[PDB]
């Protein structure tokens, strides 16, 4: 499985491990006019999950079970307990840590379910080499007092940054600079709209690379910049793979 | 599902030096010209594009108005395009009459310049933003090793050096026209080299050409679509100081690039 111990934890690794995610979501990948990889869909149960591994500080390690259709978390495992979301594949039960000790948390894998039972927004969430070792430690024991925020880290951090390089390069900056940063609209609005830009983009292919709406992606000023089309460098060098939707 | 295909959409264009694809002074008639103008709200500058292949500005739909090269583009009647297949827009945002091929070019930089179908070169007064979003994107531009770009030596080169968040020099405002400029002075561009015995990219007074049309790919590389090439580091060392023109090649990291806003 592909890993990422916080012990080997550089700038050169971080992106090492970003990249080889991308390039294992993107197999069979299909590919419009904009030449970026569009997930596989109407994947059977059996091949739907990719596995990856994170270490902490005290050598332990979390299995979670990446969603290939939307690159989202289905489950996690831990030693021999493993934990599910409630809207995850209803059959994953019987497909992924079948050898463990099964639990359902009493949420979703969405930000918004994900806040709603933490408490907390992603905008009081600091995130860092610091806070994702944290995150790891948080969810191998399981309390749940910390179980939503670790979430919020996690998916961030690793699945937001493989969608998007300018989420990448946060963390990137972060790891160099050795500084903790809070998501700015920038950030946030790219994790919104990651859904909407896929449709977009592919419904562009009917209009010579022109949106059915606008899309508005903040920058580090926090000014709004409407994305309407294709041929916008802050979309086409920055989102690495969207969701399927339309043939 | 019908919002996968959308009927219709109205929205700007931008190019040359950032100034929008308009109709002369709202002219309603057939073979009423085109131009560069500076960009505003007004309804002679919104182009409505359909499934049709068309593009439209007060009901009447953008073409050119020759077989050869010269002559301008301009806005008419769209019955008369009615077995026609109209305009087709590349990645890069090279908008060409799919019949002729000749493609919407500005061959000057200045207000009221007339538009016109030439033979496609790759330059960067043949490259257009579709889309209400005119103005320049304000960046940085990470490579290898981390680095950021920086304009260097009175605005003269550029090579890579480490991001320094404050740093004047090492942000880029990105035109309409596909071209990289500087943006505390957004006369210079950045320029592929016009000396044939170097491969060497520098910063020059921006001119429409070739050797300033840069196209951020989704591979990850800058490209020069004119030159068959993209943006490398010399000998993968970023402390040469020297940035290339080079053939495509996954041997190395030196033609991976970010753009961070
Ligand atoms: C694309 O250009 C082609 C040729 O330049 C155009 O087709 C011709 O249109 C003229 C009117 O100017 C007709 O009388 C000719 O019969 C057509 N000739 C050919 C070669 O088909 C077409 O109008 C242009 N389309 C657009 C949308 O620009
Ligand atoms: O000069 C190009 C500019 O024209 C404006 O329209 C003017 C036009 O120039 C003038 O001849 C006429 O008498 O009055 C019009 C309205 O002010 C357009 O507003 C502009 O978009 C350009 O096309
Ligand atoms: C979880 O997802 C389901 C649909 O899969 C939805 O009906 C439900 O409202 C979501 N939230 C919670 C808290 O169950």
């Amino acid at each position: 499985n592909l890993s990422l111990s916080q012990s080997n934890f550089s700038a050169d690794t971080y992106k090492s491990f970003i990249k080889n995610l991308r390039k294992q979501l993107t197999i069979g990948a299909s590919y419009g006019s904009a030449g970026i990889p569009i997930l596989k869909h109407s994947v059977p149960i059996c091949e739907r999950f990719l596995l990856v591994d994170l270490t902490n500080g005290d050598n332990e390690t979390i299995t979670l079970a990446i969603n290939v259709e939307d690159a989202g978390f289905a489950a996690y495992r831990a030693a021999d307990r493993s934990y599910f979301f409630q809207n995850a594949p209803p059959i994953a039960s019987y497909v992924i840590f079948t050898d463990t000790n099964q639990n359902i948390m009493n949420f979703n894998n969405t930000f918004e379910s994900i806040e709603i039972v933490g408490g907390t927004t992603r905008s009081e969430t600091p995130l860092g080499i610091m806070h994702f070792e944290a995150s790891i430690f948080h969810l191998f024991v399981h309390d749940e007092n910390y179980v939503p925020t670790s979430f919020l880290v996690l998916i961030q951090m690793v699945l937001e940054a493989a969608k998007f390089k300018f989420i990448e390069q946060k963390v990137i900056h972060s790891i160099m600079d050795m500084e903790d940063f809070t998501p700015g609209l920038a950030m946030l609005s790219l994790e919104e709209n990651w859904t909407q830009l896929s449709l977009q983009l592919q419904a562009s292919e009917s209009l010579n690379g022109v949106f059915g709406d606008s899309v508005s992606l903040y920058n580090s000023m926090d000014e709004p910049i409407g994305v309407d089309s294709m041929y916008y460098p802050i979309l086409t060098a920055n989102m690495a793979f969207q969701l399927y939707q339309c043939p | 599902n019908e919002q996968c295909s959308p009927q219709q959409r109205t929205t700007r264009i931008s190019g040359r030096d950032g100034l929008c694809v308009d109709v002369y002074g709202a002219l309603t008639a057939d073979g009423s010209r085109v131009i560069l103008y500076p960009c505003g709200q007004q309804q002679n500058q919104q182009w409505t594009f359909y499934p049709d292949n068309t593009i439209r500005s007060l009901g009447k739909c953008l073409a050119t108005s020759a077989l050869s090269s010269g002559s301008n583009v301009v806005i008419t009647n769209c019955d008369y395009l009615r077995y026609d297949d109209g305009w087709m827009v590349s990645s890069s945002g090279t908008m060409m009459n799919k019949s002729s091929h000749l493609v919407l070019t500005a061959n000057a930089a200045t207000s009221r310049t007339n538009l016109t179908g030439e033979n496609n070169v790759f330059a960067a007064k043949q490259a257009w933003r579709i889309g209400n979003y005119v103005e320049p994107i304000v960046t940085t531009i990470i490579g290898l090793r981390h680095m950021c770009l920086e304009a260097t030596d009175n605005d003269t080169n550029v090579w890579l050096e480490s991001c320094v968040k404050n740093k004047t020099k090492q942000y880029w405002a990105l035109y309409s026209d596909d071209t990289i400029r500087v943006n505390n002075n957004r006369n210079l561009c950045v320029s592929s080299s016009t000396d044939s015995s170097s491969k060497l990219i520098v910063i020059r007074r921006c001119d429409g050409s070739i050797n300033q049309r840069w196209v951020f790919t989704p591979q990850g590389t800058i490209s020069n679509p004119g030159y068959e090439a993209v943006m490398d580091v010399a000998q993968n060392d970023v402390y040469l100081k020297k940035i290339v023109l080079s053939s495509a090649t996954d041997k190395g990291n030196g033609q991976q690039w970010t753009v961070f806003y």
